[PDB]
């Protein structure tokens, strides 16, 4: 029915801010060396997935981190240094999280127009009877 | 029971960053 | 080809945990040592190094894991989810939990001891070692077991999940409950 | 994501790895014995869209076969062993490969090491080894303590002088390393290079004969990167890069107006 | 309800952990501008039925006073 | 299924196996 | 979904061995 | 009462 646009709609609208928390995060993470937990942050992704079970509801099945490899610089006097003196940076890439942000963004506003759209097709078919 | 506190950017941070004044955090939990 | 010193120190984060997921290594040197966590997800590895040792936790969901030969040492947990490993090895000193869901594994060491949870879900494990002491919750749903040993010791949950157990243990004292 | 936004992005990430290259060719302006390196790109594969599926040919001109490509990467960054110039030095123990020909050290691990910087030394031992991490160089010399000079040969054959007996003892003989393919080697820092299944199954040899390069005692090789070529490199690589930036924002601007005005 | 047959969106990602030998993640063929025409002509079609099921109803009313 | 890598939200334990993630 | 008790709160430690 | 809250009177 026209409800059902407003579940399928809403997960898209908590979809995309799962994956608008999951840049910030990235992006406020680009230059920390160190990370309580004992792992050096690596780029985190939330990866949609069409939960099929007509109405195909979107939800987020995990949050998957990037295979890419740690930066490594050579900081001999850092605290953190190993013995050949590199210490290691997240792999977060600012690009693609500045393209994230966007599309998360116009994926999101887009969402509220079919909501609105579904909106105004329920209130004419309650006219009818009146 | 009632539940408080400085809402906003003070709150939304990590404990580390002691912004928050220690016995208004104590409110965060319960109250009565 | 395998992995070398130089490739080693690519995979390694600040506070030493090495990260080889989807990375094309096929053997690992022997008397290796991780100073933290280990993940050989999605790894062509098919054996791991006699004399391993890992600072950490073993991370080797679903990969070619198959054989883990006796007097590794491991701190953290061991977690070989989805992997090809069919029989697990005497002697393991395991620091934490043993996560063996969705593998072909057949065969427990006797009188193993788990210091966390142990899970069996969905193996075609036929029955369990005799004497095993678990510290925490033991899940067995989905799996073909059916017939506990004569004597068992689980300190938390015990979880059937849906397989049916007709002959319990003689001896066994329970820190929980048991679920269906 | 709209595609065209993926596609300037595979351009930006492409202009990225290509400054990355350049700025560490221009900071081992100064390595001995360092090679270039260079990004390479290529196109992406393209797509044919207003098709079901790829019929070949069949009106490529007309709206039925457009096909619109996925953008660009970086292939390889190929080393370039262009043979550099010549540094005279007064050391005695820094030597020179004039042609094709690699050093090889022993590497801790077992296997033998690659180098064609000549920065050597002498450890506790009396075995010439390099002047940094202090491998010992393959064939092993070892120099008498009894030795008031040492000269190497073009061919490396090392000699000692020794006070109360004329002529120079013969201490033993150098071996350069070449490969059918140089641009193949795996480079593992320290100007040591390291032989991969591209490159070939190693080729040791007197220097000298065999199309080797000779060995040259007190000089090094000075590295080949073209400083000019780089900031040139700089100069292009970042225009290209403001100028995929500047699609993304007109690909987000066009979006904004869709959803706004309808 | 039938898939579309537009070819599957390619991108080169040799990053996100689901990619394949070459690096491409292949994503949906929805086509925004398709989309937002598809939700103005399924709302403005849908409403245009109900003026007529609503004008309909008056028929049936205006026929029960017939004779009176 | 789906996914085979995502994370656990829950702190490390390293005794306790994290169900909050689709272990299976 | 719902529950009948209240979720916890979340935990932002600097040192996750302290908890 | 919230434990020492500012006061709106000339102190």
């Amino acid at each position: 029915s026209l409800f059902n646009v407003f579940n399928v709609t809403g997960s898209a609208m908590s979809a995309e801010s799962v994956r608008l928390n999951t840049t910030s995060s990235n992006l406020a993470n680009a230059d920390s060396v160190s990370s309580s937990a004992k792992d050096t942050y690596k780029a985190r992704h939330a990866v949609f997935g069409a939960e099929l079970s007509d109405t195909v509801p979107v939800k987020v099945m995990g949050i998957v981190e990037s295979d890419k490899p740690l930066s490594a610089e050579y900081n001999p006097d850092h605290p953190l240094a190993n013995e050949e003196g590199y210490i290691y940076k997240p792999n977060v890439n600012v690009m693609e999280e500045m393209a994230n942000m966007i599309s998360a963004s116009r994926a999101y506003q887009t969402n509220v127009q079919v909501a609105d759209s579904s909106k105004q097709m329920l209130l004419r078919t309650l006219q009818m009877g009146q | 029971n009632m539940v408080a506190g400085i809402p906003g950017a003070l709150s939304n941070q990590p404990p580390a960053d002691a912004s928050i004044p220690q016995d208004v955090a104590q409110m965060k939990d319960g109250s009565v | 080809y395998e992995l070398d010193y130089y490739s080693k120190f690519g995979h390694t984060d600040n506070y030493g945990n090495l990260d080889l997921r989807n990375k094309p290594y096929t053997q690992l040197p022997s008397g290796f040592v991780v100073k933290g966590n280990l993940n050989i997800s999605q790894t062509p590895i098919k054996k791991l190094p006699k004399g391993l040792d890992v600072g950490g936790s073993l991370e080797a969901t679903n990969s070619a894991l198959k054989t883990i030969r006796s007097g590794t040492k491991i701190k953290g947990y061991a977690n070989l989810l989805g992997s090809k490993i069919e029989s697990w090895p005497r002697g393991i000193k395991l620091g934490g939990y043993l996560n063996l869901t969705d593998t072909p594994l057949k065969t427990l060491p006797a009188k193993l001891r788990v210091k966390g949870d142990l899970s069996v879900i969905r193996t075609p494990i036929s029955a369990l070692p005799e004497g095993l002491v678990v510290d925490g919750n033991l899940y067995i749903g989905g799996s073909a077991l059916q017939v506990f040993p004569d004597t068992m010791t689980v300190k938390g949950n015990i979880f059937l999940g849906g397989n049916k157990i007709t002959k319990w243990p003689s001896n066994l004292t329970l820190g929980g409950a048991v679920a269906p | 994501m709209h595609p065209a936004l993926w596609v300037s992005k595979t351009g930006l990430d492409a202009q990225q790895t290509n400054i990355a290259t350049i700025s560490n060719n221009l900071a081992n302006a100064s390595t001995v014995g360092y090679k270039k390196s260079r990004a390479v790109f290529e196109d992406l594969f393209y797509q044919n869209i207003n098709q079901p599926g790829g019929q070949s040919s069949q009106n490529t001109e007309l709206p039925s076969g457009l096909m619109l490509g996925a953008g660009s990467k970086v292939v390889a960054t190929q080393k370039v062993h262009t043979h550099g110039n010549a540094q005279t030095t007064t050391n005695a123990l820094d030597m020179m490969v004039e042609g094709d020909g690699f050093f090889q050290v022993t590497l801790p691990d077992g296997n033998i090491g690659y180098t064609r910087n000549g920065q050597f030394t002498l450890n506790g031992e009396g075995t010439l080894v390099t002047s940094g991490s202090g491998y010992p160089v393959e064939p092993e010399i070892v120099i008498p303590e009894d030795a008031i000079s040492i000269t190497v040969g073009t061919d490396g054959e090392v000699s000692v002088r020794v006070r109360g007996q004329q002529d120079n003892q013969v201490v033993g003989q150098l071996t350069i390393t070449d490969f059918v393919n140089p641009g193949g080697l795996e480079p593992i820092g320290q100007n040591l290079y390291l032989p991969t299944g591209a490159s070939g199954d190693p080729q040791e040899g007197v220097p000298g004969l065999d199309g080797l390069g000779e060995i040259r005692q007190s000089m090094l090789e000075a590295s080949n990167v073209n400083v000019t070529e780089e900031l040139v490199n700089m100069i292009e690589a970042q225009r290209v890069y403001e100028m995929n930036s500047k699609v993304i924002s007109s690909v987000d601007k066009m979006m904004s107006f869709v959803n706004q005005q309808l």
